[PDB]
């Protein structure tokens, strides 16, 4: 197998020159100028922190845990890095029974990250970090499983390579019209960078599973916790963005599937800058009380449509 | 005739009293008094001193 081999390291690189964008764009953004010494427009300094976070800084925490901590950025990229291959992309590795499944169940897999960094420091400061990041979470993977499933029934099974077949003359985002707007809300359920976000930044709060961790493991976890970013980017682009198919050549495909991701990969880091966090409490009142009762209205409302309609893979 | 003395022994306790245990206490008429004391989980935070970013 090579092909594992081929997107690990080109997507840790990926990873890596988000770095570049998440001061760039947001630089802009903020009207200031981001990377510009270090490089030709400053392209050196992303590879450059993997020669600064890992060989030279040492820290393993002081009352720590056992096993336990050094195990959780293991957690941390051992099951975000892992999502890639279920994506159905022009061609999938190893094109899963049912496909959305493992996507769903692997991503609040990767959640244990955050949670395992509670325990990493025995002292109570670290743990409400983890605390907040359970509630800004546990409440969100109840619609992005219902909204899912409003898009499914409209189109096809679970298989990730159904939903890029059905999609031949327009997206799904035109049927699927308060649902596509559901999907820049619920895509933020993991700590990621964002306004609504989890307990992972710093602003008001000590920064949740950064804290604990030194460089080396804290620097693992930005590997993973910005990867997902890319990750929740692609998924979007697949459920609600298609415009072609063509299995002739794949090389039409990937220039314009590529495009349609980046546009999504700058409107998250549009959100971080522009507004402030959602409070604890009050972004467990914008879903459940709000937006639950809206979701499954709509769920109500795509059951009937393939009855109405024939709508059946 | 039946007395009070007589009815001490029937009273909330053991009905056949003795045994190896006696830390028992007849139960109380209207469910337990509140055991509203002990823990008082009060959780102390550092927040301030330097770089809370707040």
């Amino acid at each position: 197998m090579i092909n594992i081999l081929m997107l690990i390291i080109p997507i840790l690189l990926a990873v890596a020159f988000l770095t570049l964008v998440e001061r760039k764009v947001l630089g802009y953004m903020q009207l200031r100028k981001g990377p510009n010494v270090v490089g030709p427009y400053g392209l050196l300094q992303p590879i450059a922190d993997a020669i600064k976070l890992f060989i030279k800084e040492p820290l393993r925490p002081a009352t720590s845990s056992a096993s336990m901590f050094i195990l959780a950025p293991i957690m941390a990229l051992g099951l975000a890095l892992t999502m890639w291959i279920p994506l159905p992309m022009p061609y999938p590795l190893i094109n899963m029974n049912l496909g959305v499944l493992f996507m769903l169940a692997m991503s609040s897999l990767a959640v244990y990250s955050i949670l395992w960094s509670g325990w990493a420091s025995n002292s109570k400061y670290a743990l409400i970090g983890a605390l907040r990041a359970v509630a800004q979470t546990i409440s969100y993977e109840v619609t992005l499983a219902i909204i899912l499933l409003s898009v499914l029934l409209m189109s096809g099974s679970f298989t990730l390579s159904t939903l890029i077949t059905t999609q031949e003359q327009m997206w799904l985002i035109l049927p699927a019209w308060p649902l596509a707007m559901m999907w820049f809300i619920s895509t933020l359920a993991e700590t990621n960078r964002a306004p609504f976000d989890l307990t992972e930044g710093e602003s008001e709060l000590v920064s949740g599973f950064n804290v604990e961790y030194a460089a080396g493991p804290f620097a693992l976890f930005f590997m993973a916790e910005y990867a997902n970013i890319i990750m929740m980017n692609i998924f979007t682009a697949i459920l609600f963005l298609g415009t072609s198919h063509n299995p002739h050549m794949p090389e039409l495909y990937t220039i314009n599937f590529t495009i349609k991701s980046l546009l999504l990969t700058m409107s998250f880091l549009w959100i971080r800058a522009s507004y402030p966090r959602f409070r604890y409490d009050q972004l467990m009142h914008l879903l459940w009380k709000n937006f639950l009762p809206l979701t499954l209205a709509l769920c109500m409302w795509h059951v009937s449509l393939p009855i109405l309609t024939s709508g059946i893979p | 005739q039946p007395d009070v003395e007589w009815a001490e022994q029937y009273g909330g306790a053991v009905m056949y009293p003795t045994k190896e245990t006696a830390h028992w206490k007849p139960p109380p008429w209207n469910d337990v008094d509140p055991p509203k004391d002990t823990l008082v989980s009060n959780l102390t935070l550092n927040f301030g001193p330097q770089h809370p970013a707040a």
